[PDB]
C-alpha cells in the first residue's frame, strides 16, 4: 500500500513497463540540418558540454566508450527526471534494471583490465609507495571491494531514487492529514515539500552523473 | 526546406488553441473553460481522481515546473538563439573570407 | 526487413563487434545472475 | 482522412498491418513534431504537452491502486 | 472577442439538468444518510 | 475579476422563455434524425462537437448534484 | 584572490591607495613633509 | 519491497537493453559536431 | 510476536547509520565555503566537487535505509 | 503488547540519526566563520552556501524521522 | 507491564542524538577561535555567526530532548 | 520487575550523549592551539572563547547525564 | 523462535558501522575541495588520491554491510 | 534476574561514550602538531593547552565509565 | 536457545567499531590531499605516512571484527 | 542462561568504544602529514607527538576492550 508506486505497472493485463522504458529516447529528436530548432540546439549543446566532461579525462582507448558513457548519462538523467511526474513509475527504482546497467558496464570494464593490460591492472591492488610487511591484509580490500563495486552502483542509484520518492510521498501524505487541521501549518509542511522537490530534481541529475562517473572512473583505471 | 517561425500557440502549456477555436462557435468564449471546471469537479466528486498523497506531490512538482519555466524560460529561450546566430555568423564570416583567399589569389 | 541492416546495424557495426565485445562477456555474467536469482525463488 | 469523414467503413478501410499502424504512429509523430517542436522560436509547450499526456497514462494504470484509498464509500 | 449566443436548448439545458441535479442531489443525500448510520452503528 | 463577469452576463444567465419554442424545434430536429436516420449525415468533425457539448451540459447536472448535498468529495455521509 | 585582483587591479595600485590613505590621515605638522618625501614626478613618454 | 518480486525482472531487463544500447545510442550517432572552417 | 517485534528494533537501529552521511555532507558543504573563499575564480570547478562528495557520502547513508527497509518490510 | 512496545525501542533508536545533522550543521556554520574571516567581501556569496549546506543536512535528518515514523505509526 | 518499560529505553536511546549537538557546538566555537585569530578586526561579525551556528546546531539537539520527553511523558 | 531492568538500559544509553561533549571539547581546545600558535598576542581573548565554547559544549553533554540520573532514580 | 528474532537485531546493529564511511568519504572530498583551491594545477593528482581515499573508506563500511548479511542470511 | 542481566547491557552500553573522548584526544594532539609545526618556539605554552584539552575531554570519557561502574556494581 | 540468540546481537554490535576505522581512513587519505597540495615534492614521504596511518587505524577496525568473529565461532 | 546471553551483548556493545580510537589515530596521523608537509624541518619532533597522540587515543580504546573482556570473562 506504501510501495505501490514501485510495483510493475500493468494496464488491461498488458505489461506497460515497456512503453515507459522506451519513452526517454523519444524526447531527444535529431536532425541532419545545420541550423535547427531550439530543442535540438539546446540538446546538442548539453551533449557537447557533457561529453567534454566525462570523456576529456580519458586516453585514446578510453575515448572509444564516448558513445556509451554519454548515451548512459542521457538515459539515466531522463529516466529519473521522468519519475518526478505525478504517479509516474520510474524504472530506476528497480533493482533489476539497475543491476542490468551496472554489471555489464562493470564486468566489461575489468575484463578489458584482465583480458588485456592485466599486468598493469595487477598494480592497482598494491599502491605505489607501499611497504610489504602487511600486504597479505591489503589484498582482501582491493579485491572484495572490486567484487562489490557492481553492487555499489546499482544500489547507490536504487536506494537514492526509491528513498527520494518515499520521502516525497510521505511528506505529501502529511500535508493531506494536516489539511483538515490547522491550515497555517499545512503551508509550512507544504513549503518543506517544495524544497524537497527542488532537491529531488537535483538528485535526479546528480544520481545520473555519479553513476556515469563511477563507470567512467572504473574505465579510466582499466584503459 | 526552411523551418517555420512559430509553433501552435498553446494556452497554459497543456491545451492547444486548435481546441478553443473548435468549440468557440457553438458554445462561445467561456465554452471550453467551464468544461474544465465541469470535468474536474466531476472527477474528484465521483472519486475518479482520488485525492491521495500524490496530489500534494503533484502540485509541488507542477509548482516548481511552472516557476522554473517562468523564471528560467526567457534566459534559455534566447540562449538557444544566440547559439545559432553565432554559429550562423561564424559561417557567413569565414564564407566571405574564403573569397578573399580566392579573390586575391 | 531492410534498413534494419542499414539504419539499425550498419551504424552500430563498429561498436557491437569491437568496442562492446567485452560488454557482452559481462552481459552473459549478468544473465547468469538474473536466472540464478530467479532460480532460488 | 478523418475529421472530414462520416462512415463506419473507415474503421475497416484502414491498413491494420504490423507495418500499417506503425505508419500511423510515425506519421502521427511527424505531424506533431513538425507542428510544435520543429520550428525556430518554438516554445516549451511542445514538451509540457507530452508530459501532460504522459501523466494521464502514468495515472491510468495507477488507478487500480489508488482506488483502495478513497475517503468515501457512497 | 465578443461573446457568442449559445444555442437555446443548450442554454436552458444547463439549468434543465442543473435543477435535475440538485433534486437528484437531494434525494440520494436523504436516501443514503439514513442507510449509512446503522452500518456505522452495526460495525461496532 | 471583471473579465470573467463581463462574459458571464450573456451566456451564464437564465434563458428567456422566447427561446423555448426554438429550443424544442431543434429537439424535433434531432428526433427526426432518429426516426429516419439523419444521424448518418453527420461527419466526425461536428459529430464529436455535439458530443462534447452534451458532456458539457451533463456536468451541469453534477455540479448541481454536489450543491444539492453541500459536499464536494462524494456524499458527506 | 581578493576582490581588487578580480577587478583588474594590481598590488602596486592597491599599495598606492593604502599609502595615500595613511598620508591623508596624517596631521598637518607631518602631512606636508610626508607628501613631498613620497610624491611622484616621473612621467611616461 | 516489490523490487524483490523476481517474476517481473525480464520485463525490466530487455526493454532497457533495447534502449540503452540500441535506441539511445542510435540517436547519439545522429548528433554530429562538424569541425569549424577557416 | 517476538519475530515481528524484533524487526522494529533492527530497522530502528539500522537507520542510525544515516548519522554518518549527515555529518559528511557538512564537511563537504563546509569545505566548499572554505575552498571558495580562497579561490573564488574556481567557483564552478569546486561546486563540481561538492556534488561528487555529496552523492558519494550520502549514498553510504542510504545503504542503511536499505537494510532499514529490507528488514522492516521484506524480511 | 511487545509489538506495540518494540516500537519505542525502535522509534527512539531511529531519531538518533539526526545527531549527524547536528554535527553537519556545526561544520557548515563553522566553516562560514573561517571562510568569511578570510574573504569578508563574499559575505553574501558564502552565506548562501551555508544555507545550502544547512538545508541538505535536514534532508538526511528527515530520512531518519521517516523510519522513525513508519516504525511508530505505519508499522 | 512491558509497555512502560519500553518507554524507558526509548527516551534513553532517543537522547543519544544529542551527541551531535555536542560535537557541533565544538566545531562552531572551535572554528571561531581559529577564524578570529586570523582576522581579529571582525570580532563582532564572527560572533554573530557563532550564535547563529550554535543555535542551529543546538536546535537539532533539543529536538532529540523533545522527542525523548515525548516517548517518556506524553505517549 | 522489568521497569527496574529498563531503567538501567535507559540510563546506560543516555550517557552515550556524553561522547559528543568529549569530541566537542577536543575541537574547542584543539582550535585554541591552532588559533594561538598563529596569533599568540590574543591569548587572553582566544582563551575567553575556549571557555564559552567549552561551557556550551559540556552543557549539551551534561544534559545526557542529567537525563540518565533522571531515568535511573527520579522517575 | 528467538534465534531468528536475534538475527534482525544483530543485523540492524552491524549495519550502523557504515556511518563511519559516510563521514570518511566526506572528509576525503572535503579535502579534495580545500586542497584543490590552493594548488589548482594538481587536479589530476589530487583526484587520484580522493578516489583512493573514497575506495578505502567505503571498503571499511561495506565490511559492516557484509557482516550484516552474513548474519542475516548465512548464519 | 532480568534486572541483573540488564545491568550487563546498561554498563556495557554506557562505556561507549568513552569513544567520544578517544576522538577528542586525537584532535587535541593532532592540533598540537599543526600548531607546533608553525610556531615551534611556543612548544611550552602549546603543550600546556594540549594538557588542559586532554584533561577536559578525558574527563567526559570518565563520566561515562563512572556510570558504567555505577550500574554494574553500585546496584 | 538464548545463547545462540544473544551471540548474534553481540557479534552484531561488536562490529560497529569499524565505524572508527571508516572515518580514520577518510582523514588520513583526506589530509594526504592537503599535505600534498602544499608540499608536492614530498610525495614519497607523505604517501608513506598515509599508509602508516591507514594500517594503524584499520588495525583498530580489525580488532573489532576479530572480536565479532570470536564471540560467534571461537566460543 | 539469561546471564551468559547478556554477557555477549554487553561485551559487544562495549567494544564499540574502539570506534573513537580509530577516528583519533586517524586525526593524529592526519595532522602528522599536514604538519610535516608544512615544516619538514621538524620531522623528528612532529613524529614524536604523533606517537604520543597515537598512544593516548589508543589508551581510551583499550579502556573499552578491557571493560569488554571483564563482562565477558571475569564476571
Ligand atoms: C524547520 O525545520 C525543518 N527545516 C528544514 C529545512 C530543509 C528541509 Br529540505 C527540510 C526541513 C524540515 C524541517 C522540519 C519540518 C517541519 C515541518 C514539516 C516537515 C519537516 C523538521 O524536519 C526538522 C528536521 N530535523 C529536526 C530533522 C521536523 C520534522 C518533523 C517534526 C518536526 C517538529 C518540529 C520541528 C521540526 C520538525
Amino acid at each position: 500500500n506504501l510501495f505501490a508506486s514501485f510495483i510493475a505497472p500493468t494496464i488491461l493485463g498488458l505489461p506497460a513497463a515497456v512503453l515507459i522504458i522506451l519513452f526517454p529516447p523519444l524526447l531527444i529528436p535529431t536532425s541532419k540540418y545545420l541550423i535547427n530548432n531550439r530543442l535540438i540546439t539546446t540538446q546538442q549543446w548539453l551533449i557537447k558540454l557533457t561529453s567534454k566532461q566525462m570523456m576529456t579525462m580519458h586516453n585514446t582507448k578510453g575515448r572509444t566508450w564516448s558513445l556509451m558513457l554519454v548515451s548512459l548519462i542521457i538515459f539515466i538523467a531522463t529516466t529519473n527526471l521522468l519519475g518526478l511526474l505525478p504517479h509516474s513509475f520510474t524504472p530506476t527504482t528497480q533493482l533489476s534494471m539497475n543491476l542490468a546497467m551496472a554489471i555489464p558496464l562493470w564486468a566489461g570494464t575489468v575484463i578489458m583490465g584482465f583480458r588485456s593490460k592485466i599486468k598493469n591492472a595487477l598494480a592497482h591492488f598494491l599502491p605505489q609507495g607501499t611497504p610489504t610487511p602487511l600486504i597479505p591484509m591489503l589484498v582482501i580490500i582491493e579485491t572484495i571491494s572490486l567484487l562489490i563495486q557492481p553492487m555499489a552502483l546499482a544500489v547507490r542509484l536504487t536506494a537514492n531514487i526509491t528513498a527520494g520518492h518515499l520521502l516525497m510521498h510521505l511528506i505529501g501524505s502529511a500535508t493531506l492529514a494536516m489539511s483538515t487541521i490547522n491550515l497555517p501549518s499545512t503551508l509550512i509542511i507544504f513549503t518543506i515539500l517544495i524544497l524537497l522537490t527542488i532537491l529531488e530534481i537535483a538528485v535526479a541529475l546528480i544520481q545520473a552523473y555519479v553513476f556515469t562517473l563511477l563507470v567512467s572512473l572504473y574505465l579510466h583505471d582499466n584503459t | 526546406p526552411p523551418l517555420p517561425e512559430y509553433g501552435g500557440k498553446v494556452r497554459y502549456g497543456l491545451i492547444p488553441e486548435e481546441f478553443f477555436q473548435f468549440l468557440y462557435p457553438k458554445t462561445g468564449v467561456t465554452g471550453p473553460y467551464v468544461l474544465g471546471t465541469g470535468l474536474i469537479l466531476y472527477a474528484l466528486s465521483k472519486e475518479i481522481y482520488v485525492i491521495s498523497a500524490e496530489t500534494f506531490t503533484a502540485l509541488s512538482v507542477l509548482g516548481v515546473m511552472v516557476y522554473g519555466i517562468k523564471k528560467y524560460g526567457p534566459f534559455v529561450a534566447d540562449f538557444a538563439d544566440k547559439l545559432n546566430e553565432q554559429k550562423l555568423a561564424q559561417l557567413e564570416e569565414a564564407k566571405q573570407a574564403s573569397i578573399q583567399h580566392i579573390q586575391n589569389a | 526487413l531492410q534498413s534494419i541492416i542499414k539504419n539499425i546495424w550498419i551504424p552500430m557495426k563498429p561498436y557491437y563487434t569491437k568496442v562492446y565485445q567485452e560488454i557482452w562477456i559481462g552481459m552473459g555474467l549478468m544473465g547468469f545472475i538474473v536466472y540464478k536469482i530467479r532460480a532460488a525463488d | 482522412e478523418v475529421k472530414l469523414g462520416e462512415l463506419p467503413s473507415w474503421i475497416l478501410m484502414r491498413d491494420f498491418s504490423p507495418s500499417g499502424i506503425f505508419g500511423a504512429f510515425q506519421r502521427g509523430y511527424y505531424r506533431y513534431y513538425n507542428k510544435y517542436i520543429n520550428v525556430k522560436k518554438g516554445s516549451i509547450s511542445g514538451i509540457t504537452m507530452v508530459l501532460a499526456c504522459y501523466v494521464l497514462f502514468s495515472y491510468s494504470f495507477s488507478y487500480k491502486h489508488l482506488k483502495h484509498e478513497r475517503l468515501r464509500k457512497y | 472577442v465578443p461573446p457568442v449566443q449559445v444555442s437555446p436548448l443548450i442554454k436552458l439545458g444547463r439549468y434543465s439538468a442543473l435543477f435535475l441535479g440538485v433534486a437528484y442531489g437531494a434525494t440520494r443525500y436523504n436516501y443514503l444518510k439514513p442507510r449509512a448510520e446503522e452500518e456505522r452503528r452495526i460495525a461496532a | 475579476l471583471a473579465t470573467f463577469w463581463y462574459y458571464a452576463k450573456v451566456e451564464l444567465v437564465p434563458p428567456t422563455p422566447a427561446e423555448i419554442p426554438r429550443a424544442i424545434q431543434s429537439l424535433k430536429k434531432i428526433v427526426n434524425s432518429a426516426q429516419t436516420g439523419s444521424f448518418k449525415q453527420l461527419t466526425v468533425k461536428e459529430a464529436v462537437l455535439n458530443g462534447l457539448v452534451a458532456t458539457e451540459v451533463l456536468m451541469w447536472f453534477y455540479v448541481g448534484e454536489i450543491i444539492g448535498k453541500r459536499g464536494i468529495i462524494g456524499y458527506d455521509v | 584572490v581578493a576582490y581588487w585582483r578580480q577587478a583588474g587591479l594590481s598590488y602596486i595600485r592597491y599599495s598606492q591607495i593604502c599609502a595615500k590613505a595613511v598620508r591623508d590621515a596624517l596631521k598637518t605638522e607631518f602631512k606636508a613633509n610626508a607628501e613631498k618625501t613620497s610624491g611622484s614626478n616621473v612621467k611616461i613618454v | 519491497m516489490p523490487q524483490l518480486n523476481t517474476t517481473v525482472w525480464p520485463t525490466m531487463i530487455t526493454p532497457m537493453l533495447l534502449t540503452l544500447f540500441l535506441i539511445t545510442q542510435l540517436k547519439m550517432l545522429n548528433t554530429n559536431y562538424h569541425l569549424p572552417p577557416s | 510476536d517476538i519475530d515481528t517485534a524484533a524487526k522494529f528494533i533492527g530497522a530502528g537501529a539500522a537507520t542510525v547509520g544515516v548519522a554518518g552521511s549527515g555529518a559528511g555532507i557538512g564537511t563537504v558543504f563546509g569545505s566548499l565555503i572554505i575552498g571558495y573563499a580562497r579561490n573564488p575564480s574556481l567557483k564552478q570547478q569546486l561546486f563540481s566537487y561538492a556534488i561528487l562528495g555529496f552523492a558519494l557520502s550520502e549514498a553510504m547513508g542510504l545503504f542503511c535505509l536499505m537494510v532499514a527497509f529490507l528488514i522492516l518490510f521484506a524480511m
